[PDB]
């Protein structure tokens, strides 16, 4: 249900979709192809759902990290530009959009989070994070808040968590180690501890999301925010006298923003592949094409050599890139979505008080690694019916903590009924039955109707 | 126990 002879593009909401729409109009009456730009919610999870059944957009615009995941599902068509086109862009930005050696998207621009401050409210910005509590109770007197940023997305809070010692996956021998997740070490705790300290002291609202912190800075109510290059145009509309600068440093260590490369991937199920190609290559990735989007919302540092020479002299890009230099580029492995979600959970729970940091982070460790919880790791080993020819249900646990050992498919598995003297678990003469199904998955339901 | 019979009926 995604038609031919027309281009439908999906970009994030905060990006320059209007500038991209202007590039669409230029392309519309140059060939004769209808180009329309949409910006839907949860776009980065919508796409792998709609496109997975042949029906996504033609082009999708996201940070390079999500693309690795999509690539694996084969939602993205592999793009082959002649080596002569690849010269227009910086050679290293092509690596960002590489998965299994296949080039999967076109690198557009580099964005990293920067500390934006109000030159008027705060003349000299804070070098460290520890001085913010001190420099808030000062501003709170004069009816203002010191620091406000989106606490709802991990992309924003992670630079702080990462500052001391935290990281996603350890880069070992030209690769990423997926069992090794440092989302919960000493440095990661110190980061999230101090972040909660700001909430459980009324320095920052744990409610605060994007448009809230966005509107407040533009009204002139908050001293500092943390945002990306896209944010700059609304701060211009409001005509605040502002400065983009390096993020504060926590425990002497610099803050480590994860750095994204905005990329454009072509939908595999799309029939308009070459049509899209000529749009991106010939129209979008060019001086005017990138100027249009940058006119709408600033892109950060672009990947296009020619245009970047110009953007380079902008003092705001200088600070953006100086921040990116302290941080790391995102991995584009599929385990990233797990990591991101693993942290969203943790930061949310810690913020609301739902969990103490150590608890929230231990869960985050489990989630990002995608392993069993401490409680359940002992099910892993179990497979009391094994050395298996054919399909299997892998050792799993159910919602009571009953291990279901690895079994060949199409077989009724039996395990003793749990019972509980208060917390204390024990086994009865009775049996819980569960079928390891013919297709290799455990039956959703465990028949526990005999343990009375 | 009780909040665990309730669980086991659903589970
Ligand atoms: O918050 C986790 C989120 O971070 C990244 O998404 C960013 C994106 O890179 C930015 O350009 C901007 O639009 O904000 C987004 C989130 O607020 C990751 O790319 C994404 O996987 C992850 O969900």
């Amino acid at each position: 249900k995604i038609e031919e002879g027309k281009l439908v593009i999906w970009i994030n909401g905060d990006k320059g979709y209007n500038g991209l729409a202007e590039v669409g109009k230029k392309f519309e009456k140059d060939t004769g192809i209808k180009v329309t730009v949409e910006h839907p919610d949860k776009l980065e999870e919508k796409f792998p759902q709609v496109a997975a059944t042949g029906d996504g957009p033609d082009i999708i615009f996201w940070a390079h990290d999500r693309f690795g995941g999509y690539a694996q599902s084969g939602l993205l068509a592999e793009i082959t530009p002649d080596k002569a086109f690849q010269d227009k862009l910086y050679p290293e930005t092509w690596d960002a959009v590489r998965y299994n050696g296949k080039l999967i998207a076109y690198p557009i621009a580099v964005e990293a989070l920067s500390l934006i401050y109000n030159k008027d409210l705060l003349p000299n910005p804070p070098k460290t994070w520890e001085e913010i509590p001190a420099l808030d109770k000062e501003l709170k007197a004069k009816g203002k808040s010191a620091l406000m940023f989106n606490l709802q997305e991990p992309y924003f809070t992670w630079p702080l968590i990462a500052a001391d010692g935290g990281y996603a996956f350890k880069y070992e021998n030209g690769k990423y180690d997926i069992k090794d997740v440092g989302v919960d070490n000493a440095g990661a705790k110190a980061g999230l501890t101090f972040l909660v300290d700001l909430i459980k002291n009324k320095h920052m609202n744990a409610d605060t999301d994007y448009s809230i912190a966005e509107a407040a800075f533009n009204k002139g109510e908050t001293a500092m925010t943390i945002n990306g290059p896209w944010a700059w145009s609304n701060i211009d509309t409001s005509k605040v006298n502002y400065g983009v600068t390096v993020l504060p440093t926590f425990k002497g260590q610099p803050s480590k923003p994860f750095v994204g490369v905005l990329s454009a991937g072509i939908n595999a199920a799309s029939p308009n592949k070459e049509l899209a190609k000529e749009f991106l290559e010939n129209y979008l990735l060019t001086d005017e094409g990138l100027e249009a989007v940058n006119k709408d919302k600033p892109l950060g540092a672009v990947a296009l050599k020619s245009y970047e020479e110009e953007l380079a002299k902008d003092p705001r890009i200088a600070a953006t890139m100086e921040n990116a230099q302290k941080g790391e580029i995102m991995p584009n492995i599929p385990q990233m979505s797990a990591f991101w979600y693993a942290v969203r959970t943790a930061v949310i729970n810690a913020a609301s008080g739902r969990q103490t940091v150590d608890e929230a982070l231990k869960d985050a460790q489990t989630n990002a690694a995608a392993e069993f919880s401490l409680q359940d790791q002992h099910c892993e080993s179990l497979s009391l019916a094994s050395n298996i020819s054919g399909l299997q249900c892998n050792a799993s646990v159910d919602l009571i903590g009953t291990c279901w050992p690895r079994s060949p498919a199409g077989q009724l598995v039996v395990r003793p009924c749990p019972a509980f003297f208060y917390g204390v678990r024990y086994n009865t003469t009775n049996n819980g039955y569960r079928e390891c199904l013919a297709n290799g998955s455990w039956a959703a339901r465990v028949n526990y109707s005999e343990c009375q | 126990a009780h909040s665990n019979r309730k669980l086991m009926e659903i589970i």
